[PDB]
């Protein structure tokens, strides 16, 4: 039951990286 | 017309192999009724019955522990002492091993020949073994000679002469032993592992000691050692086999009268000179040796730490194997499977060493030079996997194997007496089998993951290697392979 | 005489001294700096 | 949890065993096909179950050279009912350990586990010996690991010499090697193993000895799996003749070795077996390569003479290999490549010295006590108990009590030791040397010493 | 052997890798002329690179000069008409030789294990070839160049959120203009070198296992050296390709293209027949058939997804169409369907061609839908067809 | 099943066409199974007796020689060919069964394919 | 290593050591353990004490004695005159070889 937690962690990482490259604060 | 399917030699061989395979296709169910390849945790506290282990404390703190089997024709009686190289000093280091050599060298009543003639006249055996934290002297004798063996042990412990010529002869025996530290490379590798891992602590010293210390050894040194360490509260007299508790207690009360009674106590000694782990390595490069031997270790657990049981289960999970084992490719241990399937070692062995305040948990391997890189990768992978992925089947199988080995190795008077003495020194009690089994079955997959994350994950390691080890990975690569960056 | 490597292999040393020109070690038994 | 110095709370402690437990009695059940099942109940929670077969290298002649040791390596592999992988997994599920041993006149298959797993142990053991699949890839793998097991043989001078003088001491079946040459292995295969095993593994030649199980359960599990076996009438083991002989492999270099052996009675003849064992204890000795632990034989004639009167000796002791109708008593030795002649002189002189009567009663009582304590102590082990039951029921069918052996040991006088050693060395000797044999004397010169 | 002295120079470290990868590399002895199209593809790539480098010395990537610089090459550069026709028809030649290569791979099941990575690299190479040739066709800045650029750069508008942003980023503005042409020219110089690298990786991946053969069997027992046998075999194909290419260059230089690209680009008017090069016609037909903009882009991407997923489908263990009659028929149907799709792409969007294109795209996708089930069913052939 | 020649005549035509195509080259259907396609085939081939594998290899060499020469077998040789006499399928199925048993009990694979 | 392939010579060598005692039982073919110890200095010591003039014969077929002496004397006359050593004595005793 650790692969699901790894997937969630890496999904959070991917989201953080997305908001960081494109920085869509003027669109949200 | 084509040939019939037995004319050509290759067609005939194909038919034969096909017939054998069809024979294997249909199993017989009378032989498939009981055994299962799936491990099940079983509770069998009925067969776990054992004779009572009686423990009596004398007024001076001496403990007498007996396990009676009056159907036996033999017995093992001995003394287990909370003493060893760890409790010496830097300048006294090696004295315990010298005493082990000197203890059967004669007393006021008995000369060397008298002592050997008395023993081997009854067909007995006398054994002396000293380690870092434990020392034991014991006799294997017939049931009749229990009192005689106890008298022999009490005499050698209390009334040894230590003649100067005997001391000088043993001095050269031990000096040659130090000059001949070869041929037992496992022991050498573990000594160097202890020396680097427990650097600047009493636990890092060898049992043998330095050559200057043995050269400097005199009578008063040995007498002072016995006075300082062989005290009533640090000694356990253990007997197993055809022995009655009451007779042994009376004999011990009669014979063990002139002990030391020094106030020095082992807990304080460990407290003021504690043992700590230092991540480090020693590489003894010798390209003329045909095989490489190395050990990788983490800091382990002490005897009384609850995690020690889980570390025993984990050691069983890693397992041990050599090239003469028939079924290494099929065992439950993934590390053994990798090693046996790819032929990447001569031998592999996981160890779990416990001490009073620390321990060592690691793997010892023997392999050829060109296998070292893959072997190191496999060892680190399977050790680090314990922190991430543990199947219920693997931990169940390891629990079953550990319980079986603990009960099966306990055969004979000598192993039972050793178990009694060791447990009384390390735990203060002989842990009954039912309690030990209950502690073992409390180790589930989540427990193994927790313990591995405490002891193995992102942790410093100690390495000791000797031989053609130029292709053994360096300290940084072993240290990196303690965590997985995909999690 | 015995060469130094043979003596080192035959006599484990728990009082190891590391080279200190570039780095000074923390006291032995110190917690890791990871 | 709690520290191991504090008892765990809430544990169900089984009641303790009595300090005096009445020993159980061997029950021997014979099946109509001739298979004998024996067991003894034991108080400890471990069961040892074995199958013992009166097959060995003395049946390989002439067309099965190497079959016995290959069968030893092929033990507990794939059956017709289970794959090797499944069988290893079933053994490990219950924390069991397997073992197989091959000798000139006996083979054994044993499994050890807690006594609650007896049905699984019995089932796995019989499937293994009755239904070998003998798959070609498994046989080929065990044959590659047979080449290593035979090449590393030169690394054990005692074992190498022991086999070599077995070869050089007999002529018939007993002379067939227990470690076949490499040429003799390029012929062995699964079909050969099947043909050999089917011929020799019969019910009337096999014993199921189980130490630590109730006979009812063992019968309930084992009867339905062995009765099918047909009745095969009891043949006779072949005869071997002891002769003289010399074994010599001049390899050169250093660290010579030798073994001078003579013929002694077999396991049949139950007063002289003992005379051989007590003789072996009397000469005694030690490996001279390691020390530690008084009472292991440091004050026997061999030790006290050689290792305490002549230095530069690397090994010196005595050995024994008794078969059903014959045996080999001998003395080992290492010495130095040019000291070899003196070493053989010393050994021969020691044999002659005990032959004449130069041994006093103190040494006789010492060796007698050593014999009795060695036999009584070796029965501490459950494994040895089970193996002894199996071997004795194979050989005698009775399991004679140890007390009879103890009286024979304590009925030995000096006149017996003297006449037996005189008889033993009045017959042809078997000489074997290994290493640098150039300085080692001839067979005739050594034979003339006795 | 102890290499104390120097033996044959080809085995020296200066040329050992070229000797082992190019001269002495073992090759199945039964390879047909169908196995000579990879080298033809490589020679086409080299021809394109050399001719383009020498054409770029005279071309101006500006909307006021691009068309006129292309006409200045045709008219004023000594040898210029031959540089242009070789490059323009070279592009068509590359696509012909690469299509035959791909269909050779599909008939022998060359994509199957162990050569899946070879096929995936090939698909990436095909994508690179399409992008390179498209942006190259925009450089002349004729009518077809401008309107073809206007559509493919609008394909990003199928994305709901950022689609218009992506369209205006690729354009460099609010319309196809000088910025688009300049960035296309830069991309069009760079992409062929990435194609060279991808081809090198393709060949290395193939040489990990060696080439498949027309029997589809293991071939270790009958392998021979590439030089000189397959060298001369490939040389025959090279000379024949030269004859074919020369016919196109010297006698039919403009029949492979459209006359509309000879009109300077007009953003006001629009040609009534806006087509791509013939080698993009099947893709463009599959795009026009779906009646939803997004569904069309999805279908185009699904084409390449299907190509990439082909090697990994669980299949039967037989490779060659030589021993798979049903798969062989599926092959001859797929080839007819692709030629139908290409023809339909040139047809205007009007009945009956709309329905024909829809059915043809459906059949194209059915090939890939049906191949795995055939593999699963045919895994049981050896049990069923016994002795 | 529809792939049964005795029950379905389409399968009969299919088997006849495959047999005729195999017989032209002296190939058995099991000869089309390549060790490089899967590690299970490689293992099954390694478990076969040597003479069978040598016969397979000789047939493969003969077929490659015929294919390179644009030739078929002579009709006299074609008459004695046994295109559907099996030597591999049973061993392959046994290897698959052992593989599945290993997977079910949580053991590591005995062999794995290299990542290209 | 390529000597067991010839049983004739192998047996002829083996029965020399199996039948004689002393120097004549010394193998002409040494085992592959005395070879790891053979070196140029051990061969130079062996030759200096054995290759002496009194144990040497220079024999020629096809040559005249005069110029043969003319060439040979300046190259050999400076060899030291060393006493003749007695031949090492061997003893035939009989014996048995065997190897399976
Ligand atoms: C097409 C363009 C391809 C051009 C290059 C082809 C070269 C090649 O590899 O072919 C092999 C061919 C033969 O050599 P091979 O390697 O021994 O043959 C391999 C085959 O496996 C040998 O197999 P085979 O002996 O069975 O012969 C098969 C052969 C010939 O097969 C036949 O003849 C089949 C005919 C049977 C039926 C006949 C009708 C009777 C029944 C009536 C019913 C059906 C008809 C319906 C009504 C009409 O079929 C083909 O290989 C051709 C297949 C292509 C199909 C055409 C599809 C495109 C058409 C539309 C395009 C727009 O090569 C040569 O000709 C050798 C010369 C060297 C090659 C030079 C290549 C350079 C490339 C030039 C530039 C690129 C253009
Ligand atoms: C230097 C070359 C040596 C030479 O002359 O050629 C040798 C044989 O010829 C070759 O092997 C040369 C072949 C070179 C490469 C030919 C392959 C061309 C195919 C190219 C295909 C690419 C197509 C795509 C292009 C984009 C001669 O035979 P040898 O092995 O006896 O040589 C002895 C030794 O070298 C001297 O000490
Ligand atoms: C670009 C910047 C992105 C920043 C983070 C990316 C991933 C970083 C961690 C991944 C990583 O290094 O793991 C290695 C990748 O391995 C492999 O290639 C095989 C493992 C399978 C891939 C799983 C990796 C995690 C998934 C991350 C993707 C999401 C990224 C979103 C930001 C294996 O290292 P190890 O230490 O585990 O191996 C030790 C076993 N002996
Ligand atoms: C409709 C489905 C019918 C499939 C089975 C029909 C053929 C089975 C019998 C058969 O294999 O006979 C072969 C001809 O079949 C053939 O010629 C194969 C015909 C297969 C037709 C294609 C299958 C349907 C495709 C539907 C989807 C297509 C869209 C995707 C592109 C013999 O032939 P032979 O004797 O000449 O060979 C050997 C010369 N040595
Ligand atoms: C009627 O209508 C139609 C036509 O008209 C006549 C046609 O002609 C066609 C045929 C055309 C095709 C089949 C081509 C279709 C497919 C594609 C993908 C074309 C190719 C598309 C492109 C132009 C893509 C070009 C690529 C880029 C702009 C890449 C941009 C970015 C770059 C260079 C780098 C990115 C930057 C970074 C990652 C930052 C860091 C960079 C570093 C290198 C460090 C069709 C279908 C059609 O319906
Ligand atoms: C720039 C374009 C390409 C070049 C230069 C090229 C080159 C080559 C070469 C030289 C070979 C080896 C010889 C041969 O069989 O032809 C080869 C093999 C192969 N190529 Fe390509 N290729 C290209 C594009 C593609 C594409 C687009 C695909 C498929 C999507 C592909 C798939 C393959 C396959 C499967 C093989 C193995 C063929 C076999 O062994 O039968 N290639 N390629
Ligand atoms: C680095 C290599 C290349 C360079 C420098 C280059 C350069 C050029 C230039 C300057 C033009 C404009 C002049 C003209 O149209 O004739 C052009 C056109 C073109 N190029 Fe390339 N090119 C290269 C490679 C390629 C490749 C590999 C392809 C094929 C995929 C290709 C396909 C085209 C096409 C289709 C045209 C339009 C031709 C026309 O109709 O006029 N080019 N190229
Ligand atoms: C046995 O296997 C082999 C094949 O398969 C059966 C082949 O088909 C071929 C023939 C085909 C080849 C080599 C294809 C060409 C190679 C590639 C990677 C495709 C495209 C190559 C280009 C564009 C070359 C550009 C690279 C350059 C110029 C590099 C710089 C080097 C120099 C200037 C010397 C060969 C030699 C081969 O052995
Ligand atoms: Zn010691």
């Amino acid at each position: 039951t650790i692969d699901i937690q790894a997937a969630a962690g890496w999904g959070i990482a991917a989201a953080a990286g997305a908001i960081w490259v494109v920085q869509p604060f003027g669109w949200i | 017309s084509p040939p019939p399917p037995h004319l050509m030699p290759y067609d005939h061989a194909a038919e034969i192999i096909k017939n054998k395979i069809k024979k294997l296709e249909n199993p017989d169910k009378r032989f498939l009724k009981y055994a299962s390849p799936h491990p099940i945790l079983a509770s069998h506290n009925h067969i776990l019955s054992a004779p009572e282990t009686r423990v009596t404390t004398l007024p001076n703190g001496l403990r007498v522990a007996t396990e009676s089997n009056l159907s036996a024709k033999t017995a093992t009686v001995g003394v287990w002492i909370d003493a060893g190289s760890r409790f010496e000093s830097d300048e006294t280091n090696g004295t315990a091993h010298f005493l082990e050599h000197m203890i059967f060298k004669g007393t006021d009543r008995r000369t060397v020949r008298a002592l050997e003639e008395e023993i081997e006249d009854i067909g007995g055996h006398l054994n002396a073994y000293t380690s870092r934290e434990q020392t034991t002297y014991y006799a294997k004798v017939l049931d009749s000679n229990v009192n005689q063996a106890l008298d022999v042990l009490a005499d050698i412990l209390q009334n040894s002469k230590f003649e100067e010529q005997r001391i000088n002869r043993e001095r050269d025996v031990i000096l040659r032993e130090m000059q001949e530290v070869e041929g037992q490379t496992d022991e050498v590798v573990l000594d160097h592992l202890h020396a680097t891992a427990f650097q600047y602590t009493p636990l890092g010293r060898t049992i043998l000691g330095p050559a200057q210390n043995v050269k400097s050894i005199t009578r008063e040194d040995l007498q002072n050692y016995i006075k300082t360490h062989y005290t009533a509260s640090r000694m356990v007299i253990a007997a197993a086999g055809a022995v009655k508790h009451e007779e042994v207690v009376e004999q011990v009360k009669k014979l063990f009268t002139k002990l030391s009674s020094d106030p020095t106590t082992t807990s304080q000694l460990v407290a003021n000179e504690p043992a700590s782990f230092t991540g480090s390595e020693v590489r003894m490069i010798d390209d003329d040796l045909p095989l490489a031997q190395f050990a990788v270790a983490f800091e382990g657990a002490s005897w009384t730490d609850p995690d020690s049981v889980a570390l025993m289960v984990m050691q069983t999970m890693l397992g041990s194997w050599n090239k003469n084992v028939g079924g290494g490719k099929h065992v439950g241990s993934d590390l053994t499977q990798r090693v046996a399937i790819n032929e990447i070692a001569e031998s592999i062995m996981a160890f779990n060493t416990n001490y009073k305040d620390t321990g060592l948990f690691g793997v010892y391997a023997v392999a050829k030079a060109d296998c070292l890189d893959d072997l190191s990768y496999a060892i680190m992978y399977e050790v680090t996997k314990l922190a991430y992925r543990v199947s219920d089947a693997d931990v169940t199988r390891a629990r079953n194997q550990l319980k079986s080995s603990l009960l099966l190795h306990m055969d004979g008077t000598s192993p039972i007496a050793e178990d009694i003495g060791r447990q009384l020194l390390t735990y203060g009690r002989r842990i009954p089998t039912a309690e030990l089994f209950a502690r073992i079955d409390a180790v589930d997959a989540s427990t193994v993951k927790r313990v591995a994350n405490k002891y193995i994950y992102d942790k410093d390691i100690a390495i000791s290697a000797i031989g053609p080890i130029q292709d053994l990975p360096d300290y940084n690569k072993f240290r990196r392979r303690t965590y997985w960056n995909r999690y | 005489e015995v060469p130094a490597t043979v003596e080192a292999v035959k006599t484990p040393n728990s009082k190891i001294v590391y080279d200190d020109h570039n780095h000074e070690r923390y006291p032995p038994g110190d917690p890791s700096k990871r | 949890l709690t520290s191991l110095d504090m008892p765990l709370q809430g544990v169900s402690l089984p009641p303790p065993l009595a300090d005096k437990v009445e020993p159980s009695k061997l029950q021997i059940t014979t099946l109509p096909n001739g298979l004998k099942i024996a067991s003894e109940t034991t108080p400890n929670p471990a069961a040892s179950i074995g199958l013992y077969v009166d097959c060995g290298s003395i049946y390989e002649a002439p067309y099965f050279h190497g079959a016995t040791h290959l069968l030893e390596r092929m033990a507990f592999k794939s059956t017709l009912n289970r794959t090797h992988f499944r069988l290893v997994r079933e053994i490990e599920a219950i924390g069991g350990n397997t073992s197989a041993s091959a000798s000139r006149e006996q083979m054994s298959y044993t499994i050890d586990a807690l006594k609650t797993y007896v049905p699984e142990m019995v089932e796995v053991l019989i499937d293994s010996v009755r239904n070998p699949a003998f798959l070609d890839w498994e046989v080929n793998e065990e044959l590659r690991k047979m080449k290593v097991e035979i090449a590393e043989l030169a690394k054990n001078p005692m074992g190498f010499l022991l086999e070599a003088i077995h070869s050089a001491g007999y002529s018939g079946p007993l002379a067939s090697p227990l470690y076949a040459p490499e040429s003799a292995l390029d012929r062995l295969n699964g079909e050969l193993l099947e043909e050999f095993m089917t011929e020799n593994f019969t019910a009337a030649r096999m014993v199921l000895a189980a130490s630590g199980v109730e006979h009812e359960e063992l019968l309930k599990v084992a009867e339905p799996l062995t009765s099918d076996l047909p009745n095969v009438p009891p043949q006779l083991a072949p005869k071997s003749q002891y002769v003289g002989g010399d074994f010599r492999q001049h390899t050169g270099g250093e660290a010579t070795h030798f073994a001078v052996a003579f013929e002694v009675p077999g396991w049949n003849n139950e007063k002289e077996a003992v005379t051989a064992t007590v003789l072996q204890m009397l000469m005694g000795g030690g490996g001279s390569f390691s020390a530690g632990g008084p009472g292991k034989g440091m004050h026997s004639w061999l030790y006290r003479r050689v290792l305490n009167e002549y230095q530069e000796v690397q090994s010196c002791t005595a050995f024994t290999s008794i078969f059903n109708d014959t045996g080999l008593f001998g003395i080992y030795g290492c010495s130095s490549p040019q000291f070899a002649a003196k070493a053989i002189e010393l050994a021969a002189k020691e044999l002659k010295d005990v032959a004449g009567g130069k041994v006093n009663q103190a040494h006789l009582d010492r060796a007698k006590a050593a014999t009795k304590s060695a036999v009584l102590m070796n029965l501490e082990s459950r494994m040895i108990a089970a193996e002894d039951i199996g071997r004795q029921i194979l050989t005698y069918g009775e399991r004679k009590p140890v007390d009879q052996f103890l009286k024979s040991v304590d009925q030995l006088t000096l006149k017996d030791i003297a006449d037996f050693t005189s008889k033993v060395i009045s017959k042809p000797l078997t000489m074997g040397s290994f290493g640098d044999v150039l300085a080692v004397p001839s067979y005739d010169t050594i034979s003339s010493k006795f | 052997t102890i290499r104390n002295q120097r033996f044959s120079l080809l085995k020296q470290p200066i040329s050992s890798t070229l000797n082992q990868h190019l001269v002495d590399y073992p090759t199945p002895s039964n390879l047909s002329y169908w196995w000579g199209f990879g080298s033809l593809a490589g020679i086409c790539l080299v021809i394109q690179i050399v001719t383009g480098v020498f054409l770029a010395m005279h071309y101006t990537p500006h909307v006021d000069l691009a068309f006129n610089s292309v006409e200045h090459i045709m008219r004023d550069v000594e040898g210029g008409w031959l540089l242009r026709y070789m490059h323009a028809n070279g592009a068509s030649m590359f696509f012909i030789v690469v299509y035959l290569h791909i269909f050779r791979g599909l008939y022998y099941a060359s994509y199957s294990s162990p050569r899946e990575f070879v096929w995936c690299l090939g698909v990436v190479i095909f994508l690179l070839m399409i992008v390179t040739a498209f942006i190259g066709y925009v450089l002349p800045w004729g009518q077809m160049s401008f309107w073809g650029a206007t559509v493919i750069t609008s394909l990003a508008s199928a994305i709901p959120v950022v689609g218009d942003t992506i369209v205006t980023w690729l354009w460099g503005g609010f319309s196809v203009d000088n910025a688009t042409l300049n960035r296309f020219f830069s991309l069009h110089y760079l992409l062929p070198f990435i194609l060279v690298g991808a081809s090198l990786l393709h060949l290395a991946a193939l040489h990990q296992y060696g080439s498949n053969n027309p029997l589809g069997v293991h071939s270790e027992m009958d392998k021979i050296a590439f030089y000189p046998y397959f060298y001369v075999k490939d040389l025959v194909g090279w000379v024949a390709f030269a004859i074919f290419f020369s016919i196109w260059i010297f006698y039919a230089p403009n029949v492979l293209g459209h006359p509309d690209n000879y009109i300077p680009a007009n953003p006001m008017s629009t040609p009534p027949h806006i087509v791509p090069e013939w080698y993009f016609l099947p893709i463009y037909a599959i795009l026009r058939s779906i009646p939803d903009k997004a569904g069309g882009v999805a279908a185009i991407a699904l084409v390449f997804i299907c190509l990439l997923a082909l090697p990994f489908f669980k299949s039967m263990y037989v490779r060659s169409s030589s021993f798979r009659p049903i798969y062989q028929g599926m092959f001859w149907l797929l080839l007819a369907d692709c030629l139908l799709l290409g023809w339909i792409g040139c047809q205007p969007v009007e009945a009956p061609f709309v329905t024909i294109g829809q059915i043809s795209s459906l059949v194209f996708f059915l090939f890939f839908a049906i191949t795995p089930i055939l593999g699963r069913v045919g895994r049981g052939i050896p049990n069923s067809y016994t002795d | 099943r529809l792939v049964d020649p005795r029950k379905n005549f389409l399968a009969r035509m299919h088997m006849k066409s495959v047999s005729n195509r195999l017989r032209r080259y002296g190939l058995r259907y099991d000869d089309l199974y390549d060790p490089l396609y899967d590690l299970d085939i490689k293992e099954a081939l390694n478990r076969l007796p040597r003479e069978i594998v040598d016969a397979r290899n000789q047939r493969l060499m003969r077929a490659m020689d015929l294919s390179m020469k644009h030739e078929y077998l002579p009709d006299n040789l074609q008459a004695v060919q046994t295109p559907f006499r099996s030597y591999l399928q049973d061993m392959l199925a046994l290897v698959k069964r052992e593989r599945a048993e290993r997977e079910a009990l949580g053991a590591l694979p005995l062999y794995q394919r290299t990542i290209p």
